[PDB]
């Protein structure tokens, strides 16, 4: 009974996972690149920070 | 009947694999070879935070990027002040053993956990001026792993009984149970939409949960050993994992596929904590080899190593505004790196 | 994904020989240390024999010393366990266990609860 | 700028207060020596710690020779402990209470000890061995019905160690089997471990009035070796 | 024969770079604040820096080669006080490390109860303070030989106090603590698999104490014989012996490094890693 219930839960979860709209991955990578390059200026780590606005020195 | 169930489960699994193969087409590395490398990012220590007594397991940055809280095996819930290197408060825990820390974005509450199966809740702004136990959330059996504040009144918290409980401090009752993992879940992170989170268990799998309906929307797989590091990308459509097999993956929620592996042969010990930066070219991850490094999330290249640590690194947190990153290792030290 | 499928095993009277194979996938076979776990009916879980990365660190449980033989094929991602001269008591179920952590010599897989990285097992009856 | 001035002054005042409190907590944290209990499911952990209390986690505090120890009886968890056992790395020693009569789980006990010694973060801490249930072992060896030679065929091809020190009221058979168990653990103990951490077996029973002294001796030796290695005296 | 010329430059080139390297390595240790003996080693290295630099360079190059024409009122008797402060500082930093080793070896369970970094700073600054305080009475230190000496009443008491504070107490307490450590580690039964354990620690302790005693005996004996007796005052036997004995004190100050810091293999591995760190 326990094994049957576990198998039923597993198959229903996997079938719920199957019924998911998939997305072609290269445009996801393009979105990642666009977001990353759009926030490169604001990142204090990528662009070294001047000592005046840097509060850690 | 069991044989038929196994056969149809395998059929569904290979159907999912075929769908993943059909939706692969091209790899990220081939199309991202034209991006300029970050290069070496030479980073020193700014101010060292030495106030802890034993190993440090968890830390969480506050929303203001001013004050943050950290864990220690002594039973302390010290809250630090970043710019001025000051102790704003000190919360003595009843249970010496702690494994998780969260800072409520409202700035008035701090959480903790540990082996006692109690995810104790503490308040900060009080009339008497002394901290105290707000509510002793109880109901788990396994050891408590990670906690974060969904809002000012609810917390989602991961334990060692393979069950994740979402709570309500006002009522002290488990609102929802997320029972879909086989092994013990280690770490879950908060997406900016504050409605989704990913839970990674010791079965080398990450399963995505939705806060409202409380069901496993999807799962992610591809690691070889137990995973104990997680963080959402700021956009909310990516998350990187650090396992014990010295590999960091990057699964995308929308496509449900592994992207790339962050690894190199000379690394033989696994990642413990990860923290995405504010943009994306910076990916930080601790290591057992007495040091912490930063990976380039778009080019599979290491960029600098935050050396200077003894024992093991177990926690990692970048400020919300990206001013700096604090890494705490087992030497009871917190260091601020720009 | 990490899968461990066991092969072989049938109803054999005391004596004779059996061939048991483990089908491994989703992980690197060479570095990980691997062992087998037994399950006596009405009893708990235990360990059979382990082979390290080199293959020269063979050790045996007290129950079987000259009776059993463990071997592996790293190229084909297969781990082998040679049976001969069986006994009625060895009527267990053989799970293809593996220690999780790469490049080490420690693992706690004698757990009764369902550990992640071991298979569904094959029944062997004497 | 006055507001920033007084805010900084307030934070500095809070720092001096918190540092005073944390130094006060420093004085006691290192004073308490952490200990950890591990073993078989029915291995005698809770009842031994309860017995010595008179002198989730079932913690305990006790005072012996003006120095305080902390014993941990972790039982509110699952049977999987691959992961939370790492939290006990900065712990003085591990107590290993093992069943001595029921030989069926002795192989699991061997495996458990072998896993503890060779773990890649427990190699620094020493292990203390308790062979509990000695009265049961003595009683059931005298009966002889269990046939200890079945579970270990090499048990017979063995003799008492020359350095055996039996209690005068004991029996050659029970002592010979019992030192067999000790030596068969220690062959695992010696096979790995390059002088960093040492195993010390102590023959102890559940209700004993001198159990604390053995813990004191073992922890003293472990800290002595660690501290001498910490200097150059090695 | 230019024996000081050929020896002291070698002593500088052997000690000063090594001790500077050790100071820069040991200051930057992250675990340095965790446990007490490493802060003590930093104190001893700094004391070595002061004694080596000040005495060897300043005194035993300037006033022996291109100086001693300086006015002696303020300078000579301030720099001499500084040199004596350096000697006493070296000895009195070597000592509390010995008491720490004794407490840490004989009472392992109470070690962190009795010793912790907070008391380390107090006891490490107190020795510097008391040395600088007790060095200012050495302003009226006797000028050896010269045109005249005169056994002034302050000279003999100064000599006796210096002897007691540099050898008589430190050597005796080194002896006592090392002997007790050896006694309890030899009479008490150790582990069976520790055959090459008691021999090594016994050998290192006895060699440390014996080398210190033997290298600091000659100066004390010579100065005491100068205070007492009726010296023949021959240029050879009283001055060459004095200079070779005073050379032995600087030999001991230089070799205390190889005695303490060099033996530990852990120090060696960071030294090996950091030798190529610059390149
Ligand atoms: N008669 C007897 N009983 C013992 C001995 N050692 C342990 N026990 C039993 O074991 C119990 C104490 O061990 P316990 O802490 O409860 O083991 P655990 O709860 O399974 O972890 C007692 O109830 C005793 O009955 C022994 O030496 N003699
Ligand atoms: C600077 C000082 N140098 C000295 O103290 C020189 N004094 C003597 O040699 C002397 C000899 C006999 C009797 C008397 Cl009273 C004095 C010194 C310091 C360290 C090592 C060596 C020397
Ligand atoms: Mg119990």
């Amino acid at each position: 009974t326990a094994s049957i219930a576990q198998a039923r839960k597993l198959v229903e979860q996997l079938k719920m996972e199957a019924n998911i709209d998939r997305i072609k991955v290269s445009k996801a990578a393009a979105d990642l690149m666009a977001y990353c390059e759009a926030h490169a200026k604001e990142d204090p780590l990528l662009t070294p920070v001047p000592a005046s606005e840097n509060p850690f020195r | 009947e069991l044989d038929q169930l196994r056969q149809e489960a395998e059929q569904l699994k290979n159907q999912i694999r075929d769908a993943r193969k059909a939706c692969a087409d091209a790899t990220l590395s081939q199309i991202t070879n034209n991006i300029d490398p970050v290069g070496r990012i030479q980073m020193r220590t700014r101010r060292t935070l030495r106030g802890h007594l034993a190993k440090i397991y968890a830390m969480h940055w506050g929303t203001d990027s001013r004050l943050l809280v950290s864990a220690s095996q002594d039973g302390k819930l010290i809250i630090w002040d970043s710019y001025t290197t000051n102790k704003v408060h000190a919360i003595p825990l009843r249970s010496s053993w702690v494994m998780t820390c969260a800072y409520a974005p409202s700035g008035n509450y701090v959480a903790c956990g540990g082996l006692d199966n109690i995810c104790s809740i503490y308040n900060l702004k009080t009339r008497e001026g002394n901290v105290r136990v707000s509510r002793e959330l109880a109901g788990h059996t396994g050891y408590l792993s990670c906690c974060r504040f969904l809002d000012d009144n609810q917390i989602v918290t991961s334990s060692g009984d393979t069950t994740c409980a979402l709570w309500d401090i006002e009522t002290g009752q488990q609102t929802t149970t997320f029972t879909g993992h086989t092994g013990d879940v280690m770490s879950l992170s908060l997406a900016p939409d504050t409605r989704l989170f990913v839970s990674g268990a010791c079965d080398a799998s990450a399963k995505l949960w939705d806060v409202r309906e409380g069901m496993c929307r999807q799962t992610f797989t591809g690691h070889e050993s137990d995973i104990n590091a997680i963080c959402f990308f700021p956009n909310g459509n990516a998350f990187a994992t650090g396992s014990d097999d010295a590999t960091c993956r990057l699964f995308d929620l929308r496509a449900d596929q592994e992207l790339m592996t962050y690894s190199h042969d000379n690394i033989i010990c696994g990642i413990t904590s990860v923290s995405f930066s504010k943009s994306g070219r910076l990916l930080l991850a601790g290591y057992d080899d007495f040091n912490c490094n930063v990976w380039d999330a778009l080019k599979a290249d290491r960029a600098g190593v935050l050396a200077g640590h003894d024992n093991r690194v177990s926690c990692l947190g970048v400020t919300d505004d990206g001013m700096a990153v604090a890494t705490g290792s087992w030497d009871s030290f917190l260091k601020i790196w720009n | 994904q990490v899968q461990l499928q066991e092969s072989g095993g049938g109803l054999v009277q005391p004596g004779g020989s059996l061939r048991l194979s483990c089908a491994a996938s989703g992980f690197t076979f060479s570095n990980y240390k691997m062992n087998w776990v037994r399950q006596a009916p009405g009893k708990g879980l235990e360990w059979v024999s382990d082979i390290s990365q080199s293959g020269a660190s063979i050790s045996y449980t007290g129950s079987v010393k000259g009776r059993f033989t463990i071997s592996r094929d790293n190229a084909k991602n297969t781990l082998y366990l040679q049976m001969n001269s069986l006994k009625p008591e060895d009527t267990a179920v053989y799970y293809c266990a593996r220690c999780p952590a790469p490049f080490t010599r420690d693992c706690f897989d004698v757990t009764s609860t369902t550990y992640a990285y071991r298979g569904q097992g094959t029944q062997v009856t004497v | 700028t006055e507001d920033q001035r007084n805010e900084e002054k307030a934070q500095r005042e809070a720092n001096k207060k918190i540092e005073k409190q944390l130094q006060k907590d420093k004085q006691v944290y290192r004073a308490t020596h952490r200990l950890l209990l591990l073993g078989a499911d029915n291995s005698g952990k809770s009842t031994i710690v309860k017995q010595m209390r008179i002198l989730g986690i079932f913690e305990t505090k006790f005072q012996v020779d003006k120095v305080n120890f902390h014993m941990f009886d972790v039982g509110g968890q699952r049977d999987e402990r691959r992961k939370w056992i790492q939290c006990f790395n900065d712990v003085t020693a591990i107590i290993f209470v093992v069943d001595s009569s029921d030989y069926n789980r002795l192989q699991e006990a061997l495996n458990l000890f072998k896993s503890i010694w060779n773990n890649r973060w427990l190699r620094t801490i020493s292990v203390i061995l308790f062979l509990n249930k000695q009265d049961l072992l003595a009683e059931k060896v005298l009966a002889g019905k269990s046939k200890i030679e079945d579970y270990f065929p090499e048990f017979a091809r063995y003799t008492t160690p020359e350095d055996a020190t039996p209690e005068p009221g004991e029996d050659p058979r029970v002592t010979r089997a019992k030192y067999f168990i000790r030596d068969e653990f220690l062959r695992i103990s010696t096979a790995s471990g390059d002088g960093r951490h040492y195993c010390y077996p102590h023959f102890t029973c559940a209700v004993d009035t001198e159990n604390a002294r053995r813990i004191f001796n073992d922890c003293k030796d472990i800290i002595l070796q660690m501290n001498l290695r910490e200097y150059n005296l090695v | 024969g230019f024996v000081p010329v050929v020896y002291y430059s070698l002593l500088l080139c052997l000690g000063l770079p090594a001790n500077i390297l050790t100071v820069i390595i040991l200051s930057q240790l992250v675990a340095r604040r965790q446990k007490s003996v490493y802060n003590y080693l930093l104190a001893l290295a700094a004391a070595d820096i002061l004694v080596l630099f000040f005495i060897v360079f300043v005194d035993f190059l300037l006033e022996d080669f291109i100086l001693n024409m300086q006015m002696p009122q303020v300078p000579d008797k301030i720099i001499e006080v500084l040199e004596f402060s350096s000697i006493h500082t070296s000895i009195w930093i070597t000592v509390p490390l010995t008491i720490d080793r004794y407490i840490a070896v004989c009472h392992p369970l109470k070690y962190h109860t009795v010793s912790y970094p907070a008391r380390t700073r107090k006891v490490i600054v107190s020795v510097y303070i008391t040395c600088f305080l007790t060095s200012i009475p050495y302003y009226w230190w006797p000028n050896i030989w010269t045109e005249d000496y005169i056994s002034t009443s302050v000279h003999h008491v100064l000599i006796w106090i210096h002897c007691f504070t540099v050898y008589l107490v430190p050597c005796s307490i080194f002896f006592i603590l090392n002997s007790i450590i050896v006694y309890k580690l030899r009479r008490k039964s150790n582990f069976r698999l520790r055959g090459y354990s008691t021999g090594k620690t016994t050998a290192i302790l006895f060699t440390i104490t014996s080398i210190f005693a033997t290298l600091w005996a000659p100066r004390i004996i010579m100065i005491l014989y100068h205070l007492y007796g009726a010296p023949i005052q021959n240029r050879w036997l009283v001055h060459i012996m004095s200079d070779i004995a005073n050379m032995l004190a600087l030999l001991n100050t230089a070799i205390n490094f190889f005695l303490y810091c060099f033996i530990s293999k852990r120090f060696r591995t960071m030294a090996a890693a950091t030798l190529k760190a610059f390149f």
